[PDB]
């Protein structure tokens, strides 16, 4: 399991490694981007493995490691969303919005 | 902190009507909203008999003089709970008013559940929300019956979790477990709109009063 | 320590209930096994918990493993507690006659030092509740679950002296032979007191039990009654 | 108060339906 | 956490007893508000019963004197061709005008129902409202 | 101060008496394809099919004439201790209120 401190240290390491890679490739570290990181890592570590995921990768720790839940209530205990106790706050919020849009109208190649 | 408790939380309980909920409504207003119109005599529930003025051509009439006192007590309790920053959860399975109730709950900064009630929201909350979830301090039923004309499971679950309940109870409903029942019509849109207006206004004024009193206490 | 018998689970203590998910601790609660049965295989256990100060409850746990059944029953029992009123924190307020399903229970209030002369399961539950002096007789089917349900129901539905005073609006006065004709007022109405006396019922229309009348008249001859027994 | 309802038999009670031969020999 | 025996007592009695016994360390947020402002009835569970024998519901039928007049009207002049407007809190039907005139004629005159009926009909026709028998 | 008894006594709904075969004015408040939901001042609305004659005039807010049959449709069925209600009034749609 990946504790948040581990992810924080990974983020710091990625930032320092990004500045190192920009130093190596002669580019300005400030404007150095993820496309630039991909190009530089493809040049420095050439790999013709057919699997694009078996090739060397230098990604942000957020992207490469999985994600976790979000906090749904603060220290006072009150949930942030008014539809929290449904257990499907996002879905029912979306349905509520759609129904309101339909009510407003009633008053008035792709998949 | 003792002075804070005494001046903020204990003071409002010393007054009969601290938030002045009595001027939000009157018997004439409830009459104009058709709050007195109940179901037919054949659908009458026994425990709703004491609240019924009579039966007008096989149609029950809800005594509004009792509704006034019951609504006064319910609105006072709701205002006091909102002043105490308690979580308030409106519940209603009447799909004609789901949108209105959700809008009202969002407006007064409280919570709504107008959808299918999955087994164990309240009794099994720790597994379904998390080990540290906070349950509502008060539940307001605008409709106490589900769509098969049987009590909402949330009534019994709220009794089990020792959560006080306010409820609008029609002539065919069971008020035995609602802590603060309000006999009234819950079908006609006018009555439901009136209930939503009253409860929203009470909660909002209670919150404003809480902020005002805290600010005054801090200044002095 | 053994329970009611050497090879019996009943009467054995399971220790304090586990700290609940609600964040509460129950180090003051004691748990006792009332019944263990094989369900045809799984195990069904009936246990009772109590803190000795009026708070008591009971629950059933079902599971393939006996320890899991114990844990389930205990944790569910702590969340279904009754509060039992006690007269001077040693006995019940009045005689209670009840029938649950086919089990009849007759409980009698007793003075201090009388002990617990009751069915062994009733003795265990009374030790958990905190009752120290009481008499109890069980008739009909001796079904452990019905016995427990009836006991908890009757003990929860007892009217205290304060409740009786408030209902009748009169002074509840105790007469003790050891204290002579001194009237001891144990409860007074919180509201105003009625100025008219109760009807002096010349002969009340009460339902008497033939066993009690037989015992009072000396016509009971049972060789098993009033036998010497260890302290309870 | 004069507005209270008064005890009374239903004045709108419709007559019981009769068969086509009711009252005829 | 409190007891879940919803059929025993009420939430207030259970919470009060468990707070007194020490099981609950602190009273819940609503306890003081309830205690200061209790409901008219303590919310104790009760099983509704079916009535049998001579036991009858105590609900009375709502009748007024003028209903009799109304009945006669709706049987003689029939339902008024004019439609009811229940949204108007002060709507006045032809039957209501007839009832008011009948009551006035009763209070300013004698008490013979048939004579009152015909006199009321005459007065309303004089006013100019159509009443087809 | 008017009491509830006076309000009930002088209410138009009380004055109407029996609801069967009474002409009332209702207002359309909801339309679902060809089904019009009409409030006439009672506890429940009544739902009527859009007429085939001049059907386009029936819109939300439209005033219509109704012949009431029942303020609420209920009936007790075999093996039941309470009436079953559809939560709807029974009425006949006549036309538009000119
Ligand atoms: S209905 Fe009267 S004789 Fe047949
Ligand atoms: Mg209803
Ligand atoms: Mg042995």
């Amino acid at each position: 399991t990946y504790t948040e401190d581990f992810i924080k240290k990974q983020i710091e390491e990625f930032n320092i490694g990004k500045r190192h890679l920009a130093n190596m490739m002669g580019e300005d570290p400030e404007t150095f981007t993820q496309e630039d990181i991909d190009r530089a890592i493809a040049y420095l570590f050439p790999s013709g493995l057919f699997e694009k995921r078996a090739r060397p990768v230098m990604k942000h720790p957020e992207q490469i490691f999985p994600r976790q839940r979000a906090i749904q209530w603060g220290e006072d205990g009150r949930p942030f969303h008014y539809l929290f106790y449904t257990g499907k706050q996002s879905y029912y919020s979306l349905m509520h919005d759609v129904y309101g849009m339909l009510l407003n109208l009633e008053k008035h190649g792709s998949r | 902190s003792t002075d804070f408790n005494d001046k903020i939380l204990n003071e409002p309980l010393k007054h009969s009507d601290f938030f002045n909920v009595k001027e939000l409504f009157s018997v004439r207003s409830l009459f104009d909203a058709r709050v007195h119109l109940g179901h037919k005599a054949g659908c009458r529930h026994r425990f709703m008999e004491p609240y019924i003025f009579g039966s007008r051509l096989d149609h029950d009439i809800i005594d509004l003089e009792q509704t006034a006192t019951h609504l006064q007590l319910a609105l006072n309790f709701t205002a006091h709970m909102a002043y105490r920053k308690g979580i308030i959860l409106f519940i209603s399975r009447n799909r004609q008013f789901s949108y209105l109730i959700e809008n009202m709950a969002r407006d007064c900064g409280e919570y709504a559940h107008t959808r299918y009630f999955r087994g164990g929201m309240l009794t099994n909350a720790r597994l379904l929300f998390g080990p540290t979830v906070r349950l509502p301090d008060l539940i307001i039923f605008l409709h106490t019956l589900n769509n098969i004309f049987e009590p909402h499971v949330a009534v019994r679950d709220a009794a089990k979790m020792n959560i006080p309940t306010v409820g609008i109870v029609d002539t065919n409903c069971n008020p035995c477990l609602i802590t603060y029942p309000v006999p009234g019509n819950d079908d006609s849109p006018l009555a439901v709109h009136l209930y939503c207006r009253l409860f929203q206004t009470a909660i909002t004024r209670a919150k404003e009063k809480r902020q005002q009193v805290e600010a005054l206490y801090r200044l002095q | 320590e053994r329970g009611w018998s050497g090879n019996s689970w009943g009467g054995i203590s399971l220790g304090p209930p586990d700290p609940g998910p609600c964040g509460e601790t129950y180090e003051d609660f004691d748990t006792r096994i009332l019944e263990v049965r094989n369900v045809f295989k799984s195990i069904r256990v009936l246990v009772a918990v109590g803190n000795g100060k009026g708070a008591a409850g009971f629950s059933i746990g079902k599971a393939t493993d006996r320890m899991d059944a114990f844990r389930k029953a205990k944790n569910r029992a702590v969340h279904h507690l009754h509060y039992i009123e006690r007269y001077e924190d040693h006995t019940i307020f009045h005689d209670i006659s009840l029938r649950f399903k086919r089990t009849h229970i007759k409980m009698k209030k007793q003075p201090k030092g009388y002990g617990l002369r009751c069915h062994r399961a009733i003795i265990t539950i009374c030790r958990l509740i905190g009752i120290k002096d009481m008499y109890a007789k069980v008739s009909g089917s001796i079904n452990m679950l019905s016995l427990t349900q009836g006991l908890f129901r009757g003990l929860s539905r007892q009217e205290t002296h304060q409740q009786l005073a408030d209902k009748k609006g009169l002074h509840v006065v105790e007469i003790r032979e050891e204290c002579g004709p001194l009237p001891i007022v144990v409860a007074s109405p919180r509201g105003p007191l009625r100025k008219d006396p109760e009807p002096e019922d010349e002969v009340p229309d009460v339902k008497l039990d033939w066993e009690d009348v037989k015992t009072a008249q000396g016509m009971k001859r049972s060789v098993w009654s009033n036998l010497k027994r260890a302290a309870t | 108060n004069e507005d209270l309802p008064i005890s009374m038999e239903n004045p709108y009670k419709e007559p019981l339906k009769k068969c086509i031969l009711c009252g005829k020999h | 956490a409190g007891s879940r025996l919803e059929t025993v007592g009420s939430i207030f009695s259970r919470t009060r007893d468990l707070v007194r016994a020490g099981v609950l360390k602190e009273k819940p947020l609503w306890f003081d508000v309830y205690d200061a402002f209790p409901p008219l009835r303590e919310p104790v569970f009760q099983r509704p019963r079916v009535r049998y024998g001579k036991a009858k519901a105590p609900i009375q039928d709502i009748w007024y004197h003028e209903d009799r007049i109304r009945a006669k009207f709706y049987s003689v002049y029939g339902s008024g061709q004019r439609a009811f407007d229940l949204f108007n809190p002060n709507f006045k039907s032809t039957c209501q005008r007839f009832v008011e005139k009948y009551t006035e004629l009763q209070k300013l005159g004698e008490t013979d129902e048939e004579k009152l009926f015909v006199e009321t009909g005459k007065a309303l026709l004089a006013e100019g409202v159509i009443l087809r028998r | 101060v008017e009491s509830f008894a006076s309000m009930l006594r002088h209410s138009p709904l009380t004055q109407m008496g029996p609801a069967k075969d009474k002409l009332v004015i209702g207002r359309i408040f909801h339309i679902v394809e060809n089904d019009l939901y009409i409030d006439f001042g009672g506890k429940f609305h009544c739902v009527c099919r859009r007429p085939e004659v001049d059907g386009e005039k029936y819109q939300k807010g439209t005033r219509v004439r109704l012949r009431l049959l029942d303020l609420e449709l209920t009936s007790r069925f075999l093996g039941a201790t309470t009436d079953t209600t559809v939560l709807e009034a029974n009425a006949v749609l006549l036309g538009i209120q000119e």
